[PDB]
């Protein structure tokens, strides 16, 4: 490894010796957007750097194009660079044509690179002196044989040791896109190694860790011990900031909407019951009239709701939800208070967070659309300070209608039964609808396939394939196609964990444009997500269909 | 010489005419059958690099019209070629929505 865990200070020192200025701006941090764990490690580096009065400046980019050209854009008189979120996979030097001679002196510039895939280009580490990056504890074990390989590549029979070097790159290759560790634990890690650890620091790493809920339970498992220690190690006069850990249930905004609207919005209780049709609306008002609840009073805000059944909600559940399988619900959660303004918790912070990034305020309104992201993030992060309240009353309001939307495209979806079952990946496309213009964003298209996923998952089928899915923007002409990959069901022993599924839709779809003349675009950060025309998808499609996955 | 033959036959037999009604019934199959083939063939060679020079649309003096996909303008000119029967416009507009019902269209879409 370049930086391991230990050495962080050091490098952080460097920083200083190469960015304390009187009046010049020497630090330019470039964030992955449309990422929740990069905005929490924004957040902590800007406090961080705001209280030893270091100039900076913070520039969101969207695409590997915007990327290049911001590069370009850059003078030489910024020592040093971050790159938060993204550049892990590929290797900068190639894509930026860094020559290492012009560079040199040694160390004119200085480029950090942050990022939390774990699959990610192995000359980027082992090739290049300008380009570094913060090790999680991946090179150290797992990159122990590769390593060789690529040094020794770095009479007649001496071709075995070549064919045996490529051999061992392959078999390094050739493996899907996977994330294992946080950019705010890192940073939070480091904090502690230094000593200016708090409160607002705790919050923000509690955020970005438990944005991994949705789709990386096994790091959020692994991850929660050391949140829960540090915590713990960490009158209501109006000032009082209480964090403390309190039983909390998978459910839709619990504390800020009904009881009823919470467990119907609730993906897993929909994917256990089957809401989509009458007979999941029938068991919940089974479930409602054993647990005693009236509807009526069921049916109201949760500030107003009976203070008899709120302090018995615990027993109510534990006694009542064992038969119908739902007992996977309950788990541990943080819950922040502050004066008297009311209490509030991670899992409902950040779907306001994602919410409000997702809705707020040809290649001209791509480029529109992509500002439009950019103000959003802009806003989102705004609305992070606790001066604000209008901006997350916001949030959740435009959280609550965004489920509601997804619902409503949901059910249909799975009533008119358009998911195709191939042999090797199922198959959706959205050709037509209401509210269409909404699944333009890839975070509400990922919202809407995770909630697909859920549903399928909670099935009787004994079948693990892929999801593909596509959209259409009538303006521009294109379909948005975002690949997805298998989830076991929340409810599973760790024995039948011992890897994430890999997703090797990227690779695939960066092969099929290698090969053929398509008129895709693939830009995103995110490599399983393109953008391919309309007349081009169906034979595109084939052509992944025939190919090896 | 499909109408040619059911002419003949009408002929030898003695705003409909009988002369031209029931043409169509000759060759729908082999038509049928067809289509499905070109399309397939179309599906599969499109996105070759080496096969992209026989898709390529001509350019010529007047032309106005920008569109994809060239059998969707072929089965167009072929039933338009037909339409102008003014007596079997059922028969048709049958064979048309058949037609129409290999690709993913529908019988009065703009694109058709």
């Amino acid at each position: 490894m370049y930086y391991g865990i230990s050495q962080f200070s050091e490098a952080y020192n460097k920083i200083l010796r190469n960015s304390s200025s009187h009046s010049s701006c020497q630090l330019v941090i470039f964030v992955s957007c449309l990422n929740i764990d990069a905005l929490c490690a924004t957040k902590m580096l800007s406090l961080l750097f705001k209280k030893q009065l270091v100039q900076s400046q913070i520039v969101p980019i969207f695409g590997y194009s915007e990327l290049r050209r911001h590069y370009s854009q850059l003078d030489d008189n910024i020592n040093s660079l971050l790159l938060v979120g993204f550049g892990g996979v590929i290797d900068l030097e190639a894509f930026l044509e860094i020559d290492p001679q012009e560079y040199v002196i040694s160390f004119r510039r200085d480029i950090y690179v942050l990022d939390a895939h774990r699959p990610w280009n192995l000359d980027n580490i082992f090739g290049s002196q300008i380009i570094q990056c913060f090790d999680d504890g991946t090179v150290d074990d797992t990159l122990g044989e590769q390593k060789e390989a690529y040094y020794k590549l770095l009479r007649k029979q001496r071709k075995k040791q070549i064919h045996e070097y490529e051999g061992v790159l392959e078999e390094y290759y050739s493996q899907g896109t996977t994330v294992v560790n946080s950019i705010s634990a890192q940073i939070y890690s480091l904090l502690s190694a230094i000593g200016e650890t708090n409160l607002s620091n705790l919050w923000l790493n509690i955020l970005g860790t438990t944005s991994l809920d949705i789709a990386y339970a096994q790091v959020y498992n692994r991850l929660y011990p050391l949140l829960q220690d540090e915590v713990k190690r960490l009158v209501k006069t109006p000032d009082t900031l209480t964090l403390n850990i309190q039983p909390d249930y998978y459910l839709f905004l619990l504390r800020h909407s009904s009881l009823y609207d919470s467990f119907y919005y609730s993906n897993y209780v929909n994917a256990k019951l089957s809401l989509w049709n009458e007979n999941g609306k029938k068991r919940l008002h089974k479930m409602f009239a054993r647990m005693g609840i009236p509807l009526s009073t069921a049916q109201e805000t949760w500030l107003y709701m009976d203070h008899s059944i709120k302090r018995e909600l615990g027993i109510i559940f534990d006694k009542n939800l064992d038969r119908y399988g739902l007992q996977d619900i309950i788990r541990d959660g943080f819950v922040r208070t502050l004066g008297y303004r009311g209490s509030i918790s991670a899992s409902e912070f950040v779907e306001a967070l994602t919410a409000l990034l997702e809705v707020g305020n040809s290649a001209q309104k791509l480029t529109n659309l992509r500002k439009r992201w950019v103000s959003n993030f802009w806003l989102s992060w705004d609305a992070l300070d606790d001066r604000k309240v209008e901006l997350l009353n916001r949030g959740i309001q435009l959280a609550q209608d965004l489920q509601r939307a997804i619902f409503n495209t949901g059910v249909a979806i799975l009533e008119k039964k358009l998911i195709k079952h191939l042999r090797i990946y199922r198959l959706c496309v959205l050709q037509d609808g209401p509210d269409l213009d909404l699944y333009r964003n890839p975070l509400t298209l990922l919202r809407l396939g995770n909630w697909l996923i859920e549903c399928c998952a909670e099935s009787e089928d004994k079948q693990l394939l892929p999801m593909v899915l596509a959209s259409i923007d009538e303006n521009t002409d294109t379909y948005l196609v975002a690949g997805l990959t298998p989830r076991y069901p929340r409810g599973l022993d760790t024995i039948h964990t011992k890897k994430p599924i890999l997703n090797n839709f990227s690779m695939a779809f960066q092969q099929i444009t290698a090969e053929t003349d398509a008129k895709v675009r693939i830009d995103n950060f995110e490599s399983s997500i393109i953008e391919i025309r309309r007349e081009d998808l169906s034979p595109f499609l084939e052509k992944l269909t025939l190919s090896g996955l | 010489d499909s109408m040619l033959k059911t002419k003949q036959s009408y002929l030898k037999l003695n705003s409909v005419e009988n002369s031209l009604n029931g043409f169509s019934h000759l060759f729908s199959k082999p038509l049928m059958k067809r289509v499905k083939k070109l399309f397939k063939n179309q599906q599969e060679f499109i996105l070759d690099p080496q096969y992209e020079a026989d898709y390529v649309i001509p350019v010529l003096p007047g032309s106005h019209l920008n569109v994809k996909n060239p059998l969707l303008e072929l089965v167009k000119s072929l039933c338009h070629v037909m339409l102008l029967s003014k007596s079997t416009i059922l028969e048709i507009r049958t064979l048309r929505k058949e037609l129409l019902k290999i690709f993913e269209l529908r019988e009065f879409a703009k694109v058709a």
